[PDB]
């Protein structure tokens, strides 16, 4: 299903892969997700995080806090978390309902949430990002774009 | 898909 995915989307998820192997993770869980949506710094996505409050620096210090870092970068292929996975499966669902048959970072941000329950989660709970505002910001920001 | 960067 990659094939369906935007360039951006698809360097979100590339760069997820490396926000793991940076913080010497040995998988990539919706937390690394959400690490390479902001990093990536362009899309909706990352807009409507930013018009959240929610920073790179807030997420990489709630990362640190809940899952901290190993004691090596490791070479080669990350397997995703389960909870990751079920993310980028709700992912296709989110762009389908909104008239896509793309997926773009914002569907990315929209499975996760949908998810609901894994780091990510708890990491924009904790700084103060209710997964309905996220989802409520997303869907604003998207009405902006069709004037 | 799904298990890796890019399968």
């Amino acid at each position: 299903m990659y094939e369906r995915f935007t360039d951006r989307a698809r360097r979100v998820v590339v760069l997820a892969q490396e926000e793991a192997r940076m913080l010497n993770h040995n998988y990539i869980g919706t937390e690394h997700i959400l690490l390479g949506l902001i990093h990536e710094g362009e899309g909706v996505a990352a807009k409507s995080l930013e018009s959240l409050g929610i920073s790179l620096e807030g997420v990489r210090s709630q990362v640190e806090e809940i899952i901290g870092q190993g004691q090596q970068a490791p070479s080669g292929h990350i397997p995703f978390t389960p909870r990751a996975k079920k993310v980028l499966e709700l992912s296709l669902r989110e762009a389908l309902q909104l008239g896509h048959n793309y997926i773009g970072t914002e569907h990315i941000l929209l499975g996760l949430i949908r998810e609901g329950e894994g780091v990510a989660a708890q990491v924009l709970v904790k700084l103060g990002a209710e997964l309905t505002r996220v989802r409520q910001q997303v869907i604003q920001l998207l009405s902006g774009y069709l004037e | 898909w799904l298990a890796f960067v890019l399968v």
